[PDB]
């Protein structure tokens, strides 16, 4: 009834919603993502089972007004009680809720990425009523928008395509959500969203544009917490190692791997190099092991725990030089016969 | 604290009802630095009480008649403008409240150390140096162009800062940092005014490699 | 109804399920384990309470279409909304589910692996307005989809998790366009035929050589502990 | 009902159960322990309170079929649910099961010496 209370005027408000109410930059990504979120909300109202695994995340200052803007859009159906993603109670809390706010991403701290994906991407809520006799099977009519104050809130890098961060700034806000997001204005926003959705009512219409998706990937990486080990591993792997390197003891292996030459002095020919008998003296690395990284690159002597090599293996896989399958080979006196990668520096030395 | 509605189902209830929050919160503390957030604490309003400066005693003088009079006065003031905006503090009160909240909050001592480290001029060939050479040059104490008792342009202002560069050069640590160390260094860098807020990938050196870092602008410092 | 909606003509689709759709290897282990998985699914449908503790696990990139292929196979009765595997209410989440998929985005904790072992090991569920209504069937068949290459930690979990390595650019048929309800129905009819040739749980087990080289695969997908090699070098 | 469903013909297959099905050596210790284990199983299903502190641990390769032999022995009453000896959850998973299998002795890794000895 609210959506159809008034016909849309034609003012095109939803695209610049967070742009001029919260100060988000006037990118194509922001416009597309806010438009798609509004259409997704209207779709979940009109098609209660429609698929939608996206969610907006609003980053900004303490006083910018993110929660107030979400509350105005939610109105009576706004939800502020999703503090966890586990248990059967939250699905009951999503009954009369349409716009749901993961305030401060509090649930994120408690939950795991799999739980977040399962909660966001669900379609139905299977639970019996308090006094009913039969399970009710309510479709999921709620759409999720989270607000945060921490810049680097996406700690994981495996599943992050769902979250679309938006960077707000109070100084950039032309309007104010406190007195300008009147119920008539949100009604006119949702009317426009309904018009756009009706232009093509399908679950694929809620996906982002190709250019919008291309910026979305970059923004998700910019808001994702990075691993600084992979850069160090890559720099260590890019060092030419002398020929007959695996036949040296560990003590001289460390000094050979820690004699660093500038990349201008390589004087390469694709594979051969004269670092200034010289052409064959040094050669690119052919293999690397997690234990070799532990003992040679980090100059460690204590026996490493399992999680250290788990982290080193993750870093080596994230490295663009190493593959993904591990082969068993002898590495040296301190490393022994180990499962290691086959580093191929083809991406490197193409300079 | 900021929540306005609680959605939940009563003990003997039919549905998960929405309950508007009719309660108002006050806290009493004995610790001084009780605010543990460095980003901001606008909602909290620390009031520093002190006995021997109390002209009246809450044990004897706060009779229910007196509190009823206080709440009647509050109702009068609110009814002068029955709006949420009326509840907001005065423009001067807000400016003083910002200072009070930062006074009663916990501080990140790493931020000052980071800022001091970034203020040291570095050699023009700083990035084309060994890690030990970087530790030697950066750790010395040192008229946009500088003359630290040398030729002009031998020392310049820093333009890139990495969390691993902080970990390896500023702290001079050969230990491999846990992710919680670099997260703290990243927060310290973001709270720095010289440092920006968006990280861009660039290659730093032999011990650091190609890693995401900040472009640092010392325009505030040398001016 | 769907499995018996149409009989099975001779096309031999059961063996090359994940080979030509997810770019797996044309290996005897892959064919045998995919065939046995489809037979286990149709057996759990037909002989509800049966002993089938195996679990296909698919490894691949972020977009090889393993979750899409699993959803295409499951249809309406595909399930992914299972994230915790210990407790009592979990058995309620299995009511309308046939093919349950466990997706591992980030690395599972050591407890979660034991939880999924003890969950897929069950063959019966108990729920409830009288007579305790023991939901004996347990028609569910489980498939996991993992992002990390090395997902096996304990030696206990081996011999029950059957990993399959899925690659891209080598998949003959696109799972987004070629797994249609007709083809999956024909595959399940073929599985029905093969399982009805020997309706027993022993028919759901792998071939002897298939199992012995499944041991090799499970070793190739497990953590290495990296210390036996160093001790060997010290001893040498 | 199953135990006395059919009388016992004098075949003498109790003392060599693990000997000729799992390949254990033909020691006197092996025969005695497996015979006493089966006698204890029958006792505990007949005299529920009987005191039987023993439990047989089958050590062997990963293909000898220890779990298979145990499951065949147990029948519909075989249990592999137990994973730890801490709390009342183990007692609640130990009620409807005649034979309980400590898979890979995982519980032994997750519990103290005193806890496993008491349980
Ligand atoms: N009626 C109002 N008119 C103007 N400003 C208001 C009003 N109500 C609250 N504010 C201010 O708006 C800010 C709080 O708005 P919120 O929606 O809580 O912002 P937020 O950025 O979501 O906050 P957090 O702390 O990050 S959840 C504070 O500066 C308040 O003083
Ligand atoms: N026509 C298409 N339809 C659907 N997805 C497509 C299509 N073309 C490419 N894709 C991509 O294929 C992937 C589909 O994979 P999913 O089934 O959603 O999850 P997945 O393949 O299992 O990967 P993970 O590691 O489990 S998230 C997504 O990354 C899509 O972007
Ligand atoms: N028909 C068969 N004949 C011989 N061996 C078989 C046959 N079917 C399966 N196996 C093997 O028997 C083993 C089955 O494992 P289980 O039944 O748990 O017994 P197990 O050998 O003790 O294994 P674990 O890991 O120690 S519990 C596997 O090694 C199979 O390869
Ligand atoms: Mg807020």
């Amino acid at each position: 009834s609210m959506i159809e209370s008034k016909s849309w005027d034609g003012i095109k408000r939803i695209e610049t919603l967070f742009i001029d109410y919260l100060g988000a930059e006037d990118n194509h990504y922001n416009r597309e993502v806010t438009k798609k979120w509004m259409m997704g909300a209207v779709a979940r109202i009109y098609q209660p089972g429609i698929k939608y695994d996206s969610m907006i995340i609003l980053y900004g200052g303490q006083g910018v007004g993110k929660s107030t803007a979400v509350s105005k859009l939610g109105g009576h159906w706004y939800n502020q009680s999703i503090k966890t993603f586990k248990g059967d109670e939250v699905y009951k809390k999503l009954q009369g809720s349409w716009i749901c706010e993961i305030e401060e991403l509090s649930a994120f701290q408690k939950s795991t990425i799999e739980d977040i994906k399962g909660f966001i991407s669900a379609i139905v809520d299977i639970y019996r009523a308090s006094y009913g006799k039969r399970t009710e099977r309510h479709p999921r009519q709620c759409v999720f928008v989270g607000t945060t104050n921490n810049y680097e809130f996406l700690k994981d890098q495996t599943g992050n395509r769902r979250f679309f961060p938006i960077t707000t700034d109070k100084n950039k806000a032309t309007k104010s959500p406190f007195d300008d997001l009147t119920p008539v204005v949100v009604q006119q926003m949702f009317a426009e969203a309904r018009v756009y959705f009706d232009e093509n009512p399908t679950d694929k219409a809620l996906l982002l544009d190709k250019e919008a998706s291309e910026m979305a990937l970059k923004v998700q990486e910019a808001h994702s917490e990075k691993d600084a080990l992979v850069g160090e591993i890559e720099e260590f792997l890019e060092r030419p190692i002398p020929s007959d390197y695996w036949y040296r003891t560990l003590e001289e292996k460390r000094v050979s791997a820690h004699d660093v030459i500038d990349q201008d002095y390589i004087k390469l020919y694709g594979d051969g190099k004269l670092i200034e008998a010289k052409p064959g003296a040094y050669v690119w690395r052919d293999k690397v092991c997690s234990m070799e990284i532990w003992k040679v690159m980090m100059k460690r002597d204590d026996q490493p725990q399992q999680h250290h090599l788990r982290k080193i293996d993750k870093a080596l896989r994230n490295t663009n030089y190493c593959g993904t399958v591990k082969k068993q080979t002898r590495y040296g006196e301190g490393i022994g016969k180990q499962y290691g990668f086959s580093v191929d520096l083809a991406s490197y030395y193409k300079n | 604290i900021s929540a306005i509605v609680d959605i939940y189902r009563a003990s003997y209830g039919k549905r998960t009802e929405r309950h508007p929050r009719q309660c108002v919160f006050v806290g009493t503390t004995n610790n001084y630095e009780f605010l543990k957030d460095q980003t901001g604490n606008r909602r909290f309003f620390p009031i520093t009480t002190d006995k021997n400066k109390a002209t009246k005693s809450p044990f004897d003088d706060l009779t229910p008649v007196v509190v009823q009079q206080m709440f009647a006065e509050a109702r009068v003031y609110f009814d002068e403008n029955p709006t949420d905006k009326a509840l907001l503090l005065d423009k001067e009160a807000s400016e003083m409240a910002l200072k009070v909240q930062e006074a009663h909050s916990e501080k990140d001592a790493l931020v000052g150390e980071i800022e001091e480290f970034l203020e040291r001029p570095i050699p023009s060939d700083y990035w084309y140096r060994t890690l030990e050479e970087k530790r030697v040059s950066a750790h010395d104490v040192i008229i946009l162009i500088e003359l630290p008792n040398a030729k002009p342009g031998a020392y310049v202002w820093r333009d890139k800062v990495c969390s691993m560069e902080i970990w390896k050069v500023m702290m001079k640590r050969d230990d491999q940092p846990q992710q919680h160390h670099l997260r703290k260094i990243d927060k310290a860098l973001r709270n720095t005014n010289y440092c920006g807020t968006v990280k861009k990938q660039t290659r730093y050196g032999e011990g650091i490699g190609k890693q995401y870092g900040f472009s640092v602008d010392l325009a505030s410092y040398y001016k």
